[PDB]
RNA sequence: AGUGGGUAAGAGC
């Protein structure tokens, strides 16, 4: 991620890359955000 | 290929291996697995007859409102009708003489080289850390 | 709109999809007189030349070419379809309808990003590509 | 320690000698909005001074 | 007074309407410029704006109930933007932790 | 009486007054009658049947129609029972769940047919003998008062809640009249006329929506941010069309793109406020393009001055809309500035000689009265020649204290700053040379920060001149504080934050000798 | 120069020729009477037997569509 | 009464040649046959005008190549080129265009010109800033009368007596007025309480709005 | 839907022989009667 | 109150 901050990327590529810290943040807060109470509705299990 | 008619007895949905989709059931006609077409005409005539309660009245009202709106705001082609008519006097040679549009800006602006990015010099972090130190006196 | 090429029958659309082996085909399904279709037409024409290398633009009037309306759900005022090597490509735009772009996008940069992401994903053999920008919210504030 | 408005920490600041010759810094900070593309929430005070 | 040393006058403070409009505009441009932006950047921008407003206009917030309403509204706007960023669906009982 | 019944009274009165006030005369109509052309068509037959039989038949027919609509795409995993409750037959996949979504109209129809099923079922139960006529009336009243609880059809049209809140109100209007004397509170009332008519009056208005929706849905063939981009494109098309109509296209087809390029170039030239004159362009074509450009410019100005005012009011706007509007406003402001500068140059300075003399004489008198010494040129042997340069360089460098990435302009600026910092004497020599000789400078860019209330100008200056200007500002301010050029009332000073300025202003107002006096009329 | 002329000849017409643009403008004008023409009808109406059958994208109906197209022959 | 004081002071007689125009998007043969159908032919209509409306020509809308940003200036005769058979005016009515060309018949003893400013465009109202260059001393109007009516007239020389100027945008403008004193020949410009003596040289250097001329 | 609900029998009735317009294929059935009532009699019945 | 904005794509059997 740090090495990709400057590698002559396109707008779509850099825009997608800017969301990696968001992914880390969501993963760090998974036991709370990914809870039945906060998000009511049907739960789907992952494939594996 | 452009400008070529379709072959006879060819399904454009077929001939490509394409497969459609259904995002929902509310959109698209019902999927299907001469006393039939003569009922649709009767139902349509029924609907038209029932819609004719105020159809002429409201269409006349809509026409009047459209004319009132266009009174102050003419149609776009109307605003150019006079100039359009004056365009008829142009000879074919004068049509031939219109020049191709050129772009004034040079290469450095049309197709600039990639604007590379560089990290902030370490001197900035050095200055930030050196600042904040406090004299004991 | 009128600047972009137009396809008059479904067979021409099939030929256009088949004849492209290394470029993503972007087809705008709708009516040239529709204002939303007009926005799609003007954006596409603005970026019809920038993405010429890895894309191509075709315009199809679903009134004169209704042959896909049943199969492709061509009933929104304006839809955008992406194909690569005779294979329709889906985009996880975030709106819940990955099959097509059924709304008008104002920014041409967003559409260039969409086309490039589609090309990248479909070149790798994938059939669904994740859109670079989420569209579940118009971000109006 | 952190009571006076010209905070006592400024007396013990590292660059307390070179800051004394920085005059009219509030006006410069206020006018900085005409040079930098980003609005400054602290347009009114300087952390160093 | 500096002579009588008495409470001759009472000064009531309030946050100016232009300042409230500027703060709302700053929060609006923070939020609308967040299509492709990390959550931490948005939260840091909001925190900076909030500390600037509260430190500059301390003692003037309390009398400006409209400013309190605007502040809590903008904070809810920020939280809603972050929650939409996480998942494209509003949580029902989202926690503040 | 309790609060709830009173609020029911005011709510009923509110609805009645709204109905009365917004009443309009019925529109003239040609008297086309339903159920009269049906018997005319060779598809309908007339008879006379018991009402309960017809209700059961209609319930069955509605169930059959809803079942036919459910199995529209041969998706046979959505079971609809005979009480009009729709449920999946199993744990349907997420793809199926997305594929089995029905609009609010379908569920409104399902719930309304459920309500009719409840009514007809109550009638059937009375006919069988399970419930007395009093019990039938009570059940019908409970149905018409508890539609929201029994059906929940408000979930697919929330305006329907207006009916429900009315019906409940009617209940509170009736019960406290019904259960007044020796009769206590209980489920004995059966006065169902009010709720019945309320729901019928909802039906008379909800019928067209469902009718047209099902007519389009069951038909053989299915059918199905534009303010700014409405006039512009069409305008271009119109103009283009006109030209191609009078262009002998059979001989000059190749010139369509040339014409469009000319149109775009003229629009760009007007937008950039630069002269535009195609030499070989025909005069009628030039007139065409000029009129098109004038119309487009009027639309562009109106759109800009409409969107800006919408944004100022706090309206919810997109992000690209704000960027486009800011660009348009910058172009408009720069055109206005060009006109203003040209007017100033053509009409000469607006300050008259006598006014200038008065101003200058006032300044001279002030300076002489204050014993002010003019600021000297920075000498080659200035004691503080280095501290000022260091402070100016620090101020210039604080522009990138947080910038994680730097483009070419920023890195060139940083390189110039560091080069001046490594060799302070050379930097000072260049500063002095520029002060003494430099009079012409490079072009400075202009941008506008949008605060949604005003457009603040931001100016981009070359770093080479920026360092000189920064040092000059630092030196000038140091001198102006060395010799008190600025009297104390000039603000803000380096001693008080603006809140401290406000506090000091209040304290000075209070500390005036007898300032809060009104006995003798002083103000 | 050779590679420049080869890449110039390697281009494909991104935009339609003059005839296509003129025809497209004629078609748009015939529909957008609010911008053109003399009579102002609705947005998409031209004023002022055989119905084509289209596949639904289902493989089950492929044969039915094929035989319908065969019956569509002259 | 047929001839009131206002009628004999300002009213004049003028002639309009109104010719109906077919739809420009018509075949040439169809246009010719419609013209021969006696409906799209010229018709002469006499009328009485209290004043003459002067239509300012279109603004350049672009910077001058040599001396950029020059305010347009038009001679008075080009505006006066109206009201004669040689020049037409295609009125672009929203229904259909009209080919109306005017012609003066009987000049009033006193003439009122109204320069058309504040023209509402398709979206708002803008003020045309084009300046008209005229000889303040005298103007000749005998050349803008038909040969039939030039025998009666003997005095067609007009001198400017009153001038109206609008300064500023249409939203907020100021109406200044120059008046010629008959006794001294001096021009005086008065705006609200302000009264000043103005040289006749720079009278034409303003956005003239209403002009009052005397035939002498 | 509307026809039978507006023609639904009143609580003092048992059987309501109402006219019916029914589709020849049994698709739909309209209660082809407008519930006309003499208003003083109707109000008196409801008071009873 | 409420529907959604929650379809992994791919290989032939």
């Amino acid at each position: 991620e740090e090495s990709m901050k400057w590698k002559k990327l396109t707008n779509a590529q850099r825009s997608g890359l800017n969301q990696i810290p968001n992914r880390r943040f969501t993963l760090w807060w998974s036991p709370t955000i990914n809870r039945a109470n906060v998000y009511v509705g049907f739960q789907v299990q992952l494939d594996l | 290929f452009l400008g070529m008619p379709a072959p006879l007895g060819y399904v454009p949905g077929l001939g490509r291996g394409a497969t459609g989709f259904t995002t929902r059931s509310d959109i698209g006609p019902a999927r299907d697995a001469k006393d039939d077409e003569e009922a649709d005409a009767i139902y349509a005539a029924l609907d038209k007859r029932m819609d004719e309660r105020r159809k002429e009245r409201r269409e006349q009202r809509e026409k009047e409102e459209i004319e009132k709106y266009r009174m102050e705001r003419p149609k776009i082609q109307q605003q150019f009708s006079d100039l359009k008519r004056k365009l008829a006097e142009v000879t074919e040679e004068e049509w031939l003489s219109i020049p191709e549009v050129g772009d004034a800006r040079n290469k450095r602006q049309r197709n600039p080289r990639y604007e590379k990015l560089t990290p902030v010099p370490d001197s900035f972090f050095a200055k930030h850390l050196q600042t904040g130190e406090n004299h004991t006196s | 709109s009128y600047m972009l090429p137009h396809l008059h029958n479904g067979w021409q659309v099939d030929q256009a999809i088949l004849s492209e082996e290394d470029r993503v085909v972007v087809i705008r399904f709708g009516h040239d007189w529709d204002p939303t279709c007009m926005k799609m037409d003007e954006v596409l024409y603005s970026i019809a030349e920038k993405v010429k290398n890895f894309a191509v633009i075709y315009l199809v009037d679903i009134t004169e070419v209704p042959d896909f309306n049943k199969m492709y759900e061509l009933y929104d005022p304006c839809t955008v379809m992406f194909f690569f090597r005779n294979k329709h490509i889906m985009i996880d735009l975030g709106t819940g309808n990955n099959n097509k772009i059924n709304w008008a996008m104002e920014d041409k940069q967003e559409m260039v990003d969409i086309i490039e992401t589609v090309y990248r994903g479909a070149r790798k053999g994938r059939g669904l590509v994740v859109s670079p920008k989420d569209y579940s919210t118009k971000y109006r504030y | 320690w952190d009571r006076g408005i010209p905070r006592i920490n400024t007396l013990f600041q590292k660059d307390r000698h070179t800051l004394a010759y920085d005059k009219g810094w509030r006006v410069r900070t206020d006018f900085k909005q005409y040079q930098v593309l980003k609005q400054n929430p602290f347009w009114w005070t300087h952390q160093r001074h | 007074n500096e002579v009588t040393k008495e409470r001759t006058a009472q000064c009531f403070l309030r946050v100016d309407d232009e300042s409230m409009q500027r703060f709302h505009n700053r929060v609006r441009q923070i939020l609308m410029a967040s299509g492709s932006t990390t959550f931490t950047k948005i939260v840091n921008k909001w925190n900076t704006a909030l500390i600037g407003l509260m430190t500059y206009f301390r003692e003037a917030v309390v009398n400006t109930q409209e400013l309190l309403d605007l502040l809590v509204k903008c904070e809810n706007k920020i939280q809603t933007r972050i929650k939409i960023g996480l998942n494209s669906k509003m949580p029902s009982r989202f926690p503040p932790v | 009486q309790p609060v709830k019944v009173r609020v029911s009274y005011q709510k009923l009165l509110k609805y009645y007054v709204l109905n009365a006030l917004k009443h309009r005369p019925p529109k003239a109509q040609k008297k086309r009658y339903l159920f009269r052309s049906f018997k005319a068509t060779k598809f309908f037959q007339s008879t006379k049947l018991d009402w309960v039989e017809v209700g059961l038949q209609v319930c069955r027919q509605g169930y059959n129609m809803l079942n036919l609509l459910i199995h529209r795409k041969n998706l046979n995993y959505l079971h609809l029972d005979y009480n009009f409750n729709l449920k999946p037959v199993k744990t349907l996949t997420t793809k199926e769940r997305k594929k089995s979504r029905f609009g609010n109209a379908f569920h409104l129809c399902r719930e309304v047919l459920r309500l009719t099923k409840l009514v007809v079922d109550s009638h059937v139960q009375y006919r069988l003998g399970n419930v007395d006529a009093f019990q039938l009336a009570d059940g019908l009243q409970y149905i018409f008062a508890h539609v929201g609880q029994l059906t929940g059809m408000y979930r697919y049209k929330y305006k329907l809640m207006r009916q429900i809140r009315m019906c409940k109100d009617l209940k509170h209007l009736i019960y406290y009249r019904f259960n007044t004397g020796p009769v206590g509170k209980g489920p004995g009332c059966g006065f169902w006329a009010a709720g019945w008519r309320v729901w019928l009056f909802f039906m008379r208005g909800i019928t067209p929506l469902l009718e047209r929706w099902l007519g389009n849905l069951l038909a053989r063939q299915f059918e199905g941010q534009r303010v700014e981009s409405h006039f512009d494109l069409e305008l271009r098309a119109a103009v283009m069309h006109d030209i191609l109509d009078m262009m002998p296209e059979g001989i000059k087809q190749n010139k369509a793109r040339t014409i469009l390029q000319h149109l775009s170039e003229a629009w760009r030239c007007w937008k950039a406020n630069i002269p535009w004159k195609v030499p070989g362009l025909p005069t009628p074509i030039e007139n065409m393009i000029l009129r098109y450009v004038k119309a487009k410019a009027d639309w562009w100005t109106n759109t800009a001055h409409y969107n800006r005012e919408r944004i100022r009011r706090g309206a919810t706007v997109d992000k690209t809309v704000c960027k486009k509007n800011l660009g348009r406003l910058t172009r408009l402001y720069l055109k206005a500035e060009q006109e203003r500068q040209h007017n100033y140059l053509k009409d000469g300075p607006y300050i008259t000689a006598e006014e200038a003399v008065a101003v200058y004489t006032t300044t001279v008198h002030w300076l002489e009265s204050r014993r002010f010494s003019p600021i000297p040129f920075p000498p080659l042997s200035y004691k503080h020649d280095t501290k000022l340069l260091i402070l100016a360089l620090e101020r210039l460098k604080e522009a990138y204290s947080v910038k994680s990435r730097l483009n070419q302009s920023q890195r060139e600026e940083l390189g110039l700053i560091e080069q001046a910092y490594d060799n302070p004497h050379e930097a000072l020599s260049r500063i002095k040379r520029h002060l003494l000789t430099q009079r012409a400078f490079k072009e400075v860019g202009i941008e506008f920060m949008d605060l949604y209330s005003h457009l603040v100008p931001v100016y981009d200056v070359e770093p080479l001149e920026k360092i000189t200007d920064a040092y000059l500002d630092q030196y000038l301010w140091y001198e102006a504080d060395k010799r008190r050029l600025f009297p104390p009332w000039i603000k803000p000073a380096d001693t008080e934050p603006p809140p401290l300025l406000v506090y000091k202003w209040c304290q000075g107002i209070n500390n005036l000798q007898d300032v809060w006096e009104t006995s003798e009329g002083e103000c | 120069r050779d590679r420049s002329i080869r890449e110039k000849q390697s281009d494909d017409e991104v935009y339609a020729p003059g005839l296509d643009i003129e025809s497209s403008l004629k078609q748009l004008a015939e529909r957008r009477t609010d911008i053109f023409g003399v009579e102002e009808t609705a947005i998409g109406k031209k004023i002022g037997p055989e119905e084509k059958v289209t596949w639904d994208g289902h493989s089950g109906s492929m044969a039915r569509t094929q035989q319908a197209a065969q019956a569509n022959i002259t | 009464k047929k001839k009131t004081i206002v009628t004999d002071v300002f009213q004049g007689s003028m002639r309009i040649f109104t010719k109906k125009l077919p739809h420009p998007d018509l075949p040439a043969e169809e246009k010719e046959q419609l013209l021969h159908n006696d409906e799209y032919q010229e018709t002469m209509v006499e009328s009485t005008f209290m004043y003459l409306t002067l239509d300012l020509p279109t603004a350049p809308l672009y910077k001058d190549e040599k001396e950029q940003l020059i305010i347009p200036q038009v001679p008075l005769f080009n505006i006066l080129a109206k009201f004669n058979g040689i020049t037409e005016k295609e009125y672009k009515t929203y229904k259909e265009n009209f080919l109306k060309r005017f012609q003066l018949t009987k000049l009033p003893p006193y003439l009122i010109f109204c320069i058309k400013r504040f023209t509402k465009n398709n979206f708002f109202v803008e003020k045309n800033p084009t300046i008209v260059n005229f000889p303040i001393t005298n103007v000749d109007l005998r050349e803008y009368l038909s040969e039939e009516v030039q025998a009666v007239h003997k005095n067609t020389t007009y001198d400017l007596i009153a001038n109206i100027v609008h300064d500023g945008k249409p939203s907020e403008g100021s109406y200044r007025i120059h008046v010629l004193h008959h006794g001294t020949g001096k021009w005086y410009e008065l705006q609200d309480l302000q009264v000043t003596d103005i040289l006749p040289q720079m009278i034409t250097l303003s956005e003239a709005y209403i002009q009052i001329w005397k035939r002498r | 839907v509307l026809k039978l609900l507006e023609n639904m029998p009143m609580p003092w009735e048992q059987i309501r022989d109402v006219p019916v317009l029914y589709h020849i294929t049994g698709a739909i059935s309209f209660v082809n009667e407008i519930p006309w009532v003499i208003e003083p009699v109707y109000i008196s019945q409801w008071g009873s």
